[PDB]
């Protein structure tokens, strides 16, 4: 009953400003934070910030600060948030991710696409392995180092193609609801690892882990797996 | 701080383990694996804060109690070796409860695994409490009577065990169990009935009236029943759903009703050794 409906595609030009919605519906608004998440094509996941609709306060990743603008509509029960003066860098699909207390999404948006056309006129999370393919029946092993102590504020994400993240084990090795016992989380301190059992053929997919500790929250490369 | 950020939740979107009391509608810590967070979270405004302060500052208290009630001069004492030992027995008791208790409320939203632990080592220290009460009560209500001294104090210590064995079966740290916890414990406090009926029948109600015994154990009754009723009840947050999510609900007005009970049973004690003294050693 939780649903995060965001606006539709952007073809805009070079220096435009774009602003993404994103609807929340199934809860009280007011009661979490909203964070917004950025994907480069072929690309992993970057944190731009939160914001919290109840104190009107966001804090912003350095990296976007001049870049993003976060607001809202407590009225609506929605959230925005406004890209200026855009560059071919900034072509991405940007989703919106529902926090629970703690930084870990159990809800997402489904993305909204930003192309960049002029056609017309700080806790490092090392991922590995970056890709492997294994049969169905197999177990499989991803594993994530934090540059520094993360004390267990790790989530596991799982994600199809042309589609949006969902959480699969949060606080390291908690399984998120409706998620099958074949994952687990385990690891304390600055190593974390995900498991697999018995591989199933809707499995593949990208896989990050994303620390939610300190500020600003990082993601993983990310681990592509591919069954055979 | 920037490290380690939460904000209270919603009693809804709690996991099981957290799903204590539903009268409790927002103000909530979330669920967090860091023993840093849970610490530096008692400075922080949520549904624990009460129930962590009165029983931190309630342990500190009895802590300097009884430090300074072990270098009161031996004079003051007829037999100031075994008094000593028996009042230590008492603060000890009552120290390990608040120490859990404070504890166990402090890392209550770490996880399933530790809440469990701690809930054991809090349902654990209330026995303990309880226990060690009896000690110096028993010493000078049987004072000149060492028989029945003695089979009262292997009788409170096995009822006390088996309260503390019961507190270790997953089933009774449930919510269904409340009220099984609330009978358990006050059937422990309650069980002093039988010491009491052979102390009046030993030596008459002048005697047990004179000495304030019987206006003092009155109270102590009154304040087992009356805590008892208001945790096994949720009161007063079952009349006023989502208005005593921080302040004075059921849980923090027992947690007041522990730390008074000790005080005033301390109080009842310590008059026992005063009038032991005046009287002296002889029987
Ligand atoms: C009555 C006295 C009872 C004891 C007093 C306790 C007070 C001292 C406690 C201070 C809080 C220190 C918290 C520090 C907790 C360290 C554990 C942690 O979160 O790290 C785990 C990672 O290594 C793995 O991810
Ligand atoms: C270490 C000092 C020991 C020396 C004193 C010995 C003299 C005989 C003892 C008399 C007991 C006096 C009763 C004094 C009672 C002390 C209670 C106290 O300090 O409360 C704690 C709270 O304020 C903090 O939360
Ligand atoms: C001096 C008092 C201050 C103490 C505060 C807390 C200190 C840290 C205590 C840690 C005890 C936690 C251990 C008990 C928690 C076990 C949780 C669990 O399920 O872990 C996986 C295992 O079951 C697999 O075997
Ligand atoms: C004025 C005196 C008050 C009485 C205090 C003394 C009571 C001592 C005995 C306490 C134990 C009572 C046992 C009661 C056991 C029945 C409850 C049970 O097992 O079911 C739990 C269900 O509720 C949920 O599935
Ligand atoms: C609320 C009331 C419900 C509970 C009812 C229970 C009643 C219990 C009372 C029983 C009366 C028994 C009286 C028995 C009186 C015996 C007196 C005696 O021989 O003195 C012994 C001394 O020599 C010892 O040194
Ligand atoms: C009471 C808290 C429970 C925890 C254990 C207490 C600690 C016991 C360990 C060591 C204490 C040894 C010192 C014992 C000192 C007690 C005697 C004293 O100093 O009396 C002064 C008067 O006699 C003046 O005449
Ligand atoms: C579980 C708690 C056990 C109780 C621990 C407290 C033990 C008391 C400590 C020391 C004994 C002090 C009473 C000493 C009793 C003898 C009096 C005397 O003349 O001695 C001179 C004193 O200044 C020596 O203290
Ligand atoms: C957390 C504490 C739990 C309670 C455990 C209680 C253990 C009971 C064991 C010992 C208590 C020490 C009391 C000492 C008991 C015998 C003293 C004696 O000789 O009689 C004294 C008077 O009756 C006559 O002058
Ligand atoms: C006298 C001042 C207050 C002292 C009261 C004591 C406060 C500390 C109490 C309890 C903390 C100890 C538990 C800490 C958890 C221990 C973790 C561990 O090694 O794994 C689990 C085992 O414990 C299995 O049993
Ligand atoms: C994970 C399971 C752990 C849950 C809680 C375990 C139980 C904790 C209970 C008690 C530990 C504290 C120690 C309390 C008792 C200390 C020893 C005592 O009573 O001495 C008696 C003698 O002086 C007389 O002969
Ligand atoms: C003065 C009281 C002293 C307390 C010490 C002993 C406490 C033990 C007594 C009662 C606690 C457990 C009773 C709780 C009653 C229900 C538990 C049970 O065995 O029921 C099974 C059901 O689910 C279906 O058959
Ligand atoms: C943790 C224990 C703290 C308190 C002390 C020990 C616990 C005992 C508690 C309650 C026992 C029930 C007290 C009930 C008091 C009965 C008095 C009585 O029958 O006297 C008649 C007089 O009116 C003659 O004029
Ligand atoms: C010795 C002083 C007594 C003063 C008030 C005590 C009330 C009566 C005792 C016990 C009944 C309540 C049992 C509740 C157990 C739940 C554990 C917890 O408190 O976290
Ligand atoms: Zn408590």
């Amino acid at each position: 009953e939780v649903l995060l409906q965001q606006s539709g595609p952007e073809l805009v030009k070079p220096g435009a400003s774009v602003r993404i919605t994103c609807k929340a519906s199934g809860y009280t608004f007011t009661d979490f934070n909203m964070d917004w998440v950025k994907q480069s094509p072929g690309k992993s996941l970057e944190w731009i910030g939160d914001f919290n609709p109840n104190s009107g306060g966001s804090i912003y990743n350095q990296k976007f600060k001049d870049k993003a603008t976060f607001t809202v509509d407590k009225s609506s029960s929605t959230a925005y948030m406004e890209l200026r003066s855009l560059t071919f860098e900034d072509t991405a699909v940007y989703y919106c991710a529902r926090e629970t207390g703690t930084a870990w999404f159990a809800y997402w948006g489904q993305g909204t696409l930003v192309t960049v056309s002029a056609a017309g006129g700080d806790i490092q999370m090392t991922q590995s392995p970056a890709s492997l393919s294994a049969s169905v029946g197999e177990t499989v092993t991803i594993t994530c180092r934090a540059s520094g102590n993360i004390h267990n504020f790790l989530a596991w994400y799982q994600q199809k193609q042309g589609k949006s993240p969902q959480v699969l084990v949060y606080n390291a090795k908690t399984l998120a609801d409706g998620v099958p016992s074949r994952f687990s989380g385990s690891g304390s301190g600055t190593q974390y690892s995900l498991k697999i059992n018995s591989l199933q053929p809707e499995d593949f997919g990208s896989y990050y882990c994303q620390q939610f500790w300190s500020t600003p929250y990082t993601f993983g490369g990310g681990t592509k797996l591919e069954i055979n | 701080e920037f490290e380690g950020r939460w904000r209270v939740i919603p009693h809804d979107v709690l996991p099981d383990w957290l799903k204590d009391n539903d009268f409790l509608l927002h103000g909530h810590r979330p669920p967090m694996p860091s023993f840093r967070a849970c610490f530096k979270s008692i400075f922080r405004i949520h549904t624990e804060t009460g129930n962590i302060w009165t029983h931190l500052l309630g342990c500190v208290f009895f802590l300097c109690l009884g430090i300074f009630y072990m270098f009161r001069p031996n004079i003051s004492f007829v037999a100031p070796l075994q008094e000593k030992v028996v009042f230590g027995l008492f603060f000890l008791g009552a120290i390990l409860c608040l120490s859990f208790s404070w504890l166990f409320h402090t890392v209550y939203c770490h996880s399933e695994g530790v809440s469990r632990l701690f809930s054991k080592l809090d349902y654990s220290g209330i026995a303990l409490l309880i226990m060690g009460s009896f000690v110096p009560w028993l010493y000078y209500s049987f004072y000149c009577n060492p028989q029945p001294c003695f089979i009262y104090l292997i009788v409170i210590c096995v009822l006390g065990i088996a309260a503390i064995i019961v507190s270790q079966w997953d089933m009774f740290a449930t919510p269904q169990y409340r009220g099984v916890r609330a009978g358990v414990f006050l059937g422990l406090g309650l069980s002093g009935i039988i010491p009491t009926l052979h102390y009046v029948i030993s030596e008459g109600f002048l005697k047990a009236a004179t000495i304030g015994q019987i206006g003092w154990l009155m109270l102590m009754a009154s304040l087992y029943i009356t805590g008892a009723a208001l945790y096994a009840a949720r009161i007063p947050e079952r009349f006023f759903p989502g208005k005593c999510d921080i302040w004075f609900h059921s849980h923090q007005l027992f947690h007041i009703f522990v730390v008074a009970g000790a005080f005033v049973h301390f109080h009842g004690v310590s008059n026992l050794q005063e009038f032991r003294f005046m009287i002296g050693g002889g029987c």
